[PDB]
């Protein structure tokens, strides 16, 4: 434990550092993940392991939720090929029909946290009590290290491994490299390792600590496997009396892929159960799948482990402001405030059409504005009316404002896609002709999306700046 | 139970309230359609700080809480109906769901606290009057 120890509090005290700033973002991840790894190192990996291959445990999860009053009926477990383990159709599913269901007491909650061993320790640390995440995560760890908790036909049937960011090799996550995606990622692996070293010593140090399971061994690989287990299968319910609402895992839900449509899930507080309908009709042998949300495609790879295709929900973040150093500052400010939109703020350029939100395009409207038009949608009654009129298309200041605004954004959109390493076409062509490892399609795919939705941007200003000019010689 | 209790305050949808809380009114606004009058009870609930994204809705056309993701609040169009006319309101979070003109004045929620009432819906899409800035209301 002295080696741990020493290199846990190196580790806090480097990653507990403020961010150096762009030119050494790199280089403040690869030395923590060298840090980290130099912990993990020294470490045996996961603490609790359990022999079988992951598929020979479905029998018992089946068994013990079938005992409990859940769902079991008319779907069984199999391995997919594309996306791994999921669930698949015995007998035909109508869309809309409740096939799945998961009673209260077979989840894993912070409010069943609150009463588990770990008890006496969340109600006193500042972290586990703001972060419901990793009181779960720490809850988790608790009952697999507990070999006669109610839990272990469900942790028994959890994969070793994610394919989560905090899985990826170094040269995986170089592929990221300028890309918008990487600052959450370079985050998200600080904040775990901070995390990690954080804990190590309350749980070292701490006096109620000292009944837990976790007093022997907490490897760097036991945080990373809980973290990455809890954030790949959470899930919001209300607690029980209504009042709030918390993290929880799911037994025998979180089994279901993901696809595109409609949210199916949710609870259902009268009978104490989380319940599931089908979102399309399924025959006999197809896989099923419930729409995880309306995610994009940074936080389905960052936070989920994957990368979905056909992501119609897809986008790119875009930041924006009213300059402080401008003339009519003041005024184009309290056009905003009227119309309930911030001075500054972060917005973002869609894949789908249109490519802008009615809140970007009512900013902007006012961002490009002169020292009249200002006056016009301030003073006098009807200011207030120019000003709800500001989001709706069909209703431009001037031609002359639509036409300074969409130059604007052609050339910011443009501006953006100069800053990144490789283009378009080169990344097709390394994704057809490298035979790449999973995770390095991954950040490829992730990386080309950035582009394809600025490319389209620009397309799309350009043209609408030729019209609004067509119509003003007119 | 339709309406968000804090401190000694009531948060309605505007369209929905009654005499009674337009005798009690302390603050209104057309444009977020809501009204908030006294109560002479301590309520019970807290507006959260949290700069979330995704929160649970209890929707009572389906008798159900959904977790949703949700934009931010932006400035919305409202299509016409016997309350308003066609127009735009602002401060409204948006996300996919459900919602049938029943469900205004169900109440969506994250670990943090209250963030808003539903007060637009139909088509799939659900919106919000986010009420996280009414910092007055503790
Ligand atoms: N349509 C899809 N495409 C690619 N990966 C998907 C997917 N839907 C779900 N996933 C996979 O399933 C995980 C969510 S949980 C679903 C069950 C999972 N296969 C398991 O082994 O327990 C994600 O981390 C991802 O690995
Ligand atoms: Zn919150």
């Amino acid at each position: 434990p002295k080696e741990i120890l020493n290199l846990t509090s190196e580790l806090l005290q480097k990653c507990s550092s403020p961010a150096p700033g762009p030119g050494k973002e790199w280089e403040e991840y690869v030395q923590i993940r060298t840090l980290v790894e130099k912990i993990r190192k020294k470490q045996k990996g996961l603490s609790v392991t359990f022999d079988g291959k992951r598929e020979d445990y479905f029998p018992d999860l089946m068994k013990w939720a079938s005992e409990n009053g859940a769902s079991v009926e008319g779907f069984e477990m199999v391995n997919f090929k594309e996306e791994g383990f999921g669930l698949r159709a015995t007998r035909d599913i109508k869309a809309e029909e409740l096939f799945l269901w998961v009673p209260r007491k077979l989840l894993m909650t912070v409010e069943s946290a609150k009463n588990s061993v770990l008890g006496p320790l969340y109600s006193q640390d500042r972290i586990l009590q703001a972060m419901g995440n990793i009181a779960l995560a720490f809850h988790l760890l608790c009952e697999r290290a507990s070999p006669n908790s109610f839990w272990q036909p469900y942790i028994q049937t959890l994969p070793s491994e994610y394919d989560t960011p905090l899985y990826f090799e170094e040269d995986e996550v170089r592929y990221l490299q300028s890309t918008q995606a990487i600052h959450d990622v370079f985050s998200q692996y600080k904040n775990t390792a901070r995390q990690y070293a954080y804990f190590y010593k309350v749980i070292q140090t701490h006096p109620h600590a000292n009944k837990l399971p976790l007093k022997d061994s907490f490897t760097y690989e036991d945080y990373r496997w809980a973290v990455s287990s809890v954030m790949t299968r959470q899930n919001q319910i209300p607690t029980e009396d209504g009042s709030r609402v918390t993290l929880a895992l799911i037994p025998l839900w979180d089994m279901c892929n993901h696809t595109n449509g409609l949210i199916t899930t949710g609870y259902n507080l009268e009978d104490d159960r989380c319940e599931c309908v089908a979102l399309q009709d399924f025959r006999a042998g197809e896989q099923i799948y419930i729409f995880y949300g309306t995610r994009s495609n940074a936080e389905f790879v960052i936070h989920s482990g994957f990368f979905f295709d056909n992501n119609s929900h897809d986008r790119v973040k875009i930041k924006l402001g009213v300059s402080k150093s401008d003339r009519l500052y003041a005024m184009k400010a309290e056009v905003l405030a009227r119309a309930g939109i911030p001075t500054s703020s972060v917005f973002a350029l869609h894949f789908t059409e249109p490519p802008i939100s009615a809140q970007l395009l009512a900013f902007l409207r006012v961002f490009c504005m002169t020292e009249e038009e200002l006056k016009e949608h301030l003073l006098g009654d009807s200011a207030i009316d120019r000003i709800f009129t500001l989001g709706n298309s069909e209703f431009p200041v001037s031609w002359d404002n639509e036409v300074k605004l969409w130059t604007f954004l052609e050339d910011r959109a443009s501006l953006l896609l100069k800053t990144y390493k490789t283009t378009i076409e080169e990344d097709k062509s390394v994704l057809k002709n490298h035979d790449l490892s999973v995770r390095a399609k991954m950040a490829i795919k992730l990386r080309l999306g950035e582009k394809e939705i600025l490319e389209k941007a620009v397309k799309s200003a350009a043209v609408n700046r030729e019209y609004y000019r067509q119509q003003m010689e007119e | 139970s339709g309406a968000v209790y804090v401190g000694n305050y009531r948060v309605v949808n505007r369209h929905l309230a009654t005499s009674a809380d337009w005798q009690n009114c302390v603050w209104e606004s057309y444009n977020r359609d809501l009204l908030v009058s006294t109560t002479t009870a301590h309520g019970c609930d807290i507006i959260a700080r949290c700069q979330c994204t995704t929160g649970v809705y209890f929707c009572a056309s389906k008798n159900k809480h959904y977790p949703i993701s949700f934009e931010g609040p932006g400035l919305v169009e409202v299509q016409e109906s016997e309350y308003y006319p066609r127009r735009y309101q602002s401060h409204v979070l948006l996300a996919a769901g459900f919602s049938e003109p029943g469900d205004a004045g169900g109440i969506l929620r994250c670990e943090h606290g209250v963030i808003g009432i539903v007060t637009m819906g139909g088509e799939g899409v659900v919106g919000f009057a986010d009420i996280r800035d009414l910092l007055w209301l503790e």
